[PDB]
RNA sequence: AGCGUAUAUUAAAGUUGCUGCAGUUAAAAAGCUCGUAGUUGGAUCUUGGGAGCGGCCGUCCCCUGCUCGGCGCCGGCCCGAAGCGUUUACUUUGAAAAAAUUAGAGUGUUCAAAGCAGGCCGCCUGGAUACCGCAGCUAGGAAUAAUGGAAUAGGACCGCGG
RNA sequence: UACCUGGUUGAUCCUGCCAGUAGCAUAUGCUUGUCUCAAAGAUUAAGCCAUGCAUGUCUAAGUACGCACGGCCGGUACAGUGAAACUGCGAAUGGCUCAUUAAAUCAGUUAUGGUUCCUUUGGUCGCUCGACUUGGAUAACUGUGGUAAUUCUAGAGCUAAUACAUGCCGACGGGCGCUGACCCCCUUCGCGGGGGGGAUGCGUGCAUUUAUCAGUGGUGACUCUAGAUAACCUCGGGCCGAUCGCACGCCCGGCGGCGACGACCCAUUCGAACGUCUGCCCUAUCAACUUUCGAUGGUAGUCGCCGUGCCUACCAUGGUGACCACGGGUGACGGGGAAUCAGGGUUCGAUUCCGGAGAGGGAGCCUGAGAAACGGCUACCACAUCCAAGGAAGGCAGCAGGCGC
């Protein structure tokens, strides 16, 4: 090409919108925006394919350029804005509202919490950075810099900010015995404890996380987010607690669920 | 136009390359600015992402620094006297970074003097009838002489600057590409430097 | 010794005309568990490309040959050799990758068959990528 | 409701032979010896116990040494951790690896090829998993195969003289 | 499903090939009731194209005095709808084809601590000590024309801006570094010695360029990010809001929210670009190749968005090869993949997803964040359309379709 691309095909698509094949050509390229591309999910997936409001482009445009959904306590009138990780999508006639974070496969939850819970979120810091007169900068996960950060927070600890003011609230420091859950790799959405982190100078550090089971898994440490102090979850899980049984568990708690039903 | 790439030139081996593709723009190449010595002359070129670049054609001012105590003061360029890199841009008398040009002495004296309370350049015997000098060499009150005599304790400037100042024209090498920024901005020449070049123009004398 | 060339010969970091009344040396610790060797330390070269004591910053990858020659100056011919597996035949064929590599004037002493480590950097000319790090000579030498 | 011909290609072709062919006479061993790259190279260095559970049997553990708090007890022992340890090939584990395709779990598209849907009298599900040689990265193993260490002792250790 | 069968002899046992045997994908022959899927001008000519379409664009929020429609009491500029036109943006994506191209493209793995980035998103936007709104053109529109000719346009009169320019006030009272008139105090009889204030002048913020000094946060590693000092500031000019819309308020002429648009720098996103390690088909009737017109290094620059022989100047004599370099062929774009298969394997991959290349053949450039762009321009070769004979307009390997093959 001669310049940045702006059509994204249907099979060329991230895995994880479970889009279907015969429907069309093209997939919703999302907005450029404060998380990646390959790691979001637009709009418009989120809005007519999961929760099924809309049934088509048209439905969603109109359910959007009424200024019902704010994503972060802030209004967005655009069907490709990429809505990513720890998000707080706000539908406010209905009166519901939705994180967006990873259910224990490599796709997005459906995760509906309260509205006292729908007013922070969970940031994990990626550069502190001095300033143009020694004014500290944080910026986080999703693109968003606050200066005069605490000074103790450092380049792998998780914030809280409140989502009007936009400032930090507490925070989580990256060490052992503390909650992460995986937003990366194969191990994508696993809730474990840390276990150890083991240094690689010049390649990427692997952390090993332990699992709820007592299951052993490791990711490189650009794929970890630690959500919580000791075993103590600062927001709400998602039905199952980012464990992944086995499919032979999985079929077996399936069929043992249906015979039971009838 | 002018192509800077790699592709158009042989192997590690010494094996012919076949173009797989034409020129492209970001394998670009400007003709080279060859800035010379008159009154400012600066062109303004739109580069790469939209940002300017400054041609100094003609330049003969410059922000020069003898940082021996840390004086730097804007001066006025009168010719070029060596360049290592080639020796015909000193004929056809053209900047380029790492020259070796004379600069106007005047501003670096003046500081020297207004701050030393000792004269610079100034040979013997020549009378300083003007005595505004008289006024920047004498008139102190009481504890301002203190001040200055604990200054001039350590005054003393090397002999070859002082050769210099009493001829009236500076040895500096320019530390900013004239060509890409559009300025002319150096270091004047001391010590072990100096040495050497003096040494290398007089080898270029003969 | 030094300033050979045209122009003068010095480490730009470092100011060499302070008003007084030896010079001191420009160097820094290259990272990855590699001892800054004694020459870099003590010596008065001029190397732009030295990897402890000039303009360069070793990052990527971190090879090692063996010197096959060294006629080019400040600068070695090492010789990488490994095995390329064909499936067909479950069998191994030996081959070779020699590459050009800088050698700072730091490892003074330094003969063909020593066991060269070097670390990747910055394009330093047209078919040199790398820098030697460190020199183990060939099993014995000492006679 | 399809069948015949023409040509490219695959198996039959163990008639290209790594698995896996032949060379006295069927086609085939240089007239002979030397010889540098290439491939291939004899034997040799760790055996051995303590302890436990079922029925002499078996299967489970232990095998270089040295700066910061708590099982703690009393500068002492243990652990925890940041730094270590001739190299490589080999094998096992882990990480990171686009989807579609293939293998494959679910699902009466009326069956099927497909499709990613669906099911229950508003609700409950799904959209798995495996493989992805070679090279690079990571952590265990130490058989096999290379390589190294004292021999005009510039040997290791131990301390004094500097 | 890990398979064989006929044919040399008068009969025999073998080597051995020819012929059968089944799939696959192009053509073709004869034949054809129903229904769900579905390839298709790739091979030869990356040959040539008549005609029609394939890229435009307005919200409550840049500029409307077209009566083109249309409210009224108009006298307090502008109701409203809205053609045109100036402005901003997009046209670099998509689509098509496979001619080039053999360490090239490309694939896996990493690097930018060696760079540029429209937009999105979050920061910054009285940090600088020195105007209740300025300036003069142009388009649309009225009017007069030229040409056989086209999305050609010259001349006249008028009028807008977030087009194009010029520029304040405020914050603003002072700090802060030098400069230093002048002054009080104490120890020595006194010189001397100790600090305290201090009129005046200069300088200041972020960005840009250079030199020097010291050692808030981060990395495996900075000549990093901040801090200090001395200066500079391109007139072909860095920033520091002469902009628009709904709301309408708060006390003696005063008197504030919510949005759109814009803007230097920083981060973020989408990327691009250039490097690292390993990997490709056939050929020796290709054994030596490269190099003073750069081949491999060194120093100094020039150019570039940055790293580098990328390009100059002066040095050095290097670099590659039997582990197949150098040259040649390819009915070669590369990979994910496809047919066949016991296990190995052989052949194919122009073809809908990712990457590359090209728009008849080569070269050069304009504008822009992004192009060496062809549904953009400028020539030159080849071909070629309309000519009142002067001139003029071209590019289907986009969708249809036509010749040729």
């Amino acid at each position: 090409a001669r310049g940045p691309k702006k059509h994204l095909k249907r099979v060329a698509a991230p895995k994880h919108w479970m889009l279907d094949k015969l429907t069309g050509v093209f997939a919703p390229r999302p907005s450029t925006g404060p998380h990646k591309l390959r790691e979001c999910l637009p709009l418009i997936i989120f809005l007519r394919n999961k929760l099924k409001y809309a049934l088509t482009g048209d439905e969603v445009k109109k359910i959007c350029m009424q200024r019902f959904i704010k994503i972060d306590g802030k209004v967005r009138a655009d069907i490709t804005y990429p809505a990513g990780f720890m998000d707080v999508i706000s539908i406010d006639k209905t009166g519901e509202n939705f994180r967006l974070i990873y259910d224990t496969k490599g796709r997005f939850a459906v995760h509906r919490i309260t509205p006292e819970e729908a007013k922070y979120k969970l940031c994990k810091v990626r550069k502190i950075f001095v300033g143009t007169k020694g004014i500290p900068h944080l910026v986080t996960h999703d693109a968003r810099t606050i200066r005069y950060p605490d000074p103790l927070i450092k380049v792998n600890d998780t914030i809280q900010i409140d989502l009007e003011t936009g400032k930090i609230t507490d925070f989580i420091k990256f060490d052992t015995g503390n909650l992460c859950m995986v937003t990366g790799g194969a191990n994508l959405g696993r809730i474990g404890v840390i276990t150890n982190r083991e240094r690689h100078p010049g390649s990427f550090d692997v952390v090993h996380v332990k699992d709820a089971n007592g299951n052993s898994f490791a990711t490189r440490l650009s794929n970890i987010f630690v959500i919580g102090k000791g075993n103590k979850p600062w927001i709400s899980l998602p039905r199952g607690k980012g464990i992944r049984l086995t499919i032979a568990e999985e079929r077996d708690k399936r069929l043992a669920a249906k015979q039971s039903s009838g | 136009g002018i192509s800077r790439d790699n592709w158009h030139k042989r192997r590690k081996t010494g094996g012919k390359r076949k173009p797989y593709h034409k020129k492209r723009k970001y394998e670009l190449g400007r003709p080279a600015a060859n800035t010379k010595i008159g009154p400012r002359r600066i062109h303004t070129v739109r580069v790469r992402g939209g940002n300017k670049k400054y041609r100094a054609l003609r330049l003969d001012v410059g922000n020069f620094s003898w940082g021996s105590e840390c004086c730097t003061r804007k001066t006025r360029i009168i010719d070029v006297v060596y360049n290592a890199s080639n020796n015909e841009l000193v004929r056809t008398k053209t900047l380029v970074k790492n020259c070796i040009v004379l600069i106007d002495s005047t501003p670096y004296r003046q500081w020297y003097e207004s701050h030393y309370a000792l004269p610079l350049g100034r040979k013997k015997g020549a009378k300083l009838t003007p005595e505004e000098e008289e006024i920047l060499n004498k008139k102190r009150s009481k504890k301002i002489q203190k001040k200055y005599d604990e200054r001039k304790k350590n005054a003393k400037i090397s002999s070859l600057l002082e050769e210099q100042f009493q001829q009236g024209k500076l040895l500096a090498c320019i530390a900013s590409r004239p060509g890409q920024c559009g300025r002319a901005d150096g270091y004047v020449l001391e010590g072990k430097e100096l040495e050497f070049y003096l040494r290398k123009i007089k080898a270029r004398k003969g | 010794d030094i300033q050979t060339e045209r122009a003068y010969q010095k480490q730009p970091t470092i100011f060499q005309n302070k008003k007084r009344v030896k010079l001191p040396r420009y160097y820094k610790n290259i990272g990855l568990g590699f001892k800054t060797p004694k020459e870099a330390i003590e010596g008065t070269y001029i190397d732009k490309k030295c990897p402890f004591t000039g303009n360069v910053s070793i990052r990527g990858r971190i090879l090692s040959g063996v010197v096959t020659k060294m006629k080019m100056q400040r600068t070695i011919v090492i010789r990488r050799d490994y095995l390329h597996y064909i499936r067909k035949y479950n069998r191994f064929e030996k081959r070779h990758k020699n590459m050009s590599v800088h050698l700072s004037p730091c490892f003074r002493d330094v003969q063909i068959g020593d066991i060269v480590t070097v670390g990747e950097c910055r394009p330093l000319s047209k078919t040199v990528r790398f820098n030697v790090l460190k020199v183990t000579k060939a099993a014995g030498t000492k006679k």
